[PDB]
């Protein structure tokens, strides 16, 4: 389902 | 015995991974989704020059001068249906400090003069987007000395501590400001430790500096 994005700096 | 490849991968959709995980499987390739010590291989989401998102995967394969390669190492085996060298693909740059600063080359050429090399570095929390161990398991990679609490600082003249924080997660207080009189150690931002690490390369704390009150 729901996609957490990978966390980008 | 000798050591085996292991991988992760970061900044992919899932139906990315999925094609790698098809990949992973017919080539017999360790691939796993958290990173550790045993991981040798960090792919990333490119463009066609090789620049990637800077993510957490991103710096922590820099630190341990990991072999940082581009996401299109794995659509090229495919379209020719060999297994090219990686090595062509190493990622030139990112789009925060430069499209070719060559950064995770020269992470891997240094390994004997690591960045932060006498530097003692307390990670001050709170933090976003980036768990405080990974934090200063980053540092660890570099060379620093992870000091976890600000009154744990080593008194000496050959010492250099550093406080580091990150002003976007404090959201109850201000009291990042107020840290100088606490302690006898500069303070700077958390992006001084990604640039550093980005570029690998140790960059001058004045411009990362955090204004204190006396």
């Amino acid at each position: 389902g729901e996609y957490s994005r990978s966390p980008t700096f | 015995v000798n050591k085996r490849m292991s991988m992760v991968v970061s900044g992919l959709t899932p139906e990315e991974f999925m094609l790698v995980y098809k990949f992973a499987r017919k080539h017999h390739i360790t691939l796993t989704n958290l990173i550790t010590e045993e991981t040798t291989h960090v792919v990333m989401k490119t463009d066609a020059e090789f620049v990637c998102e800077r993510t957490l995967k991103y710096f922590l394969g820099i630190a341990g001068g990991k072999w940082v390669v581009s996401y299109f190492w794995v659509t090229q085996s495919i379209k020719e249906r060999k297994m090219l060298n990686e090595h062509d693909f190493e990622v030139r740059g990112d789009v925060v400090n430069g499209r070719n600063h060559q950064g995770p080359k020269r992470a891997r050429e240094s390994q004997d003069r690591k960045i932060f090399r006498g530097l003692e570095i307390c990670c001050y929390g709170p933090f976003t987007n980036m768990p405080t161990d990974q934090l200063e398991w980053m540092v660890q990679l570099c060379g620093a000395s992870v000091v976890k609490e600000l009154s744990s600082f080593t008194l000496g003249t050959g010492v250099h501590p550093i406080v580091v924080v990150q002003p976007d997660a404090w959201t109850e207080d201000n009291g990042f400001h107020a840290i100088g009189q606490m302690c006898e150690a500069p303070v700077v931002t958390r992006e001084w430790v990604l640039d550093s690490v980005a570029l690998y390369q140790c960059q001058e704390l004045d411009t990362y500096l955090i204004p204190q009150i006396p």
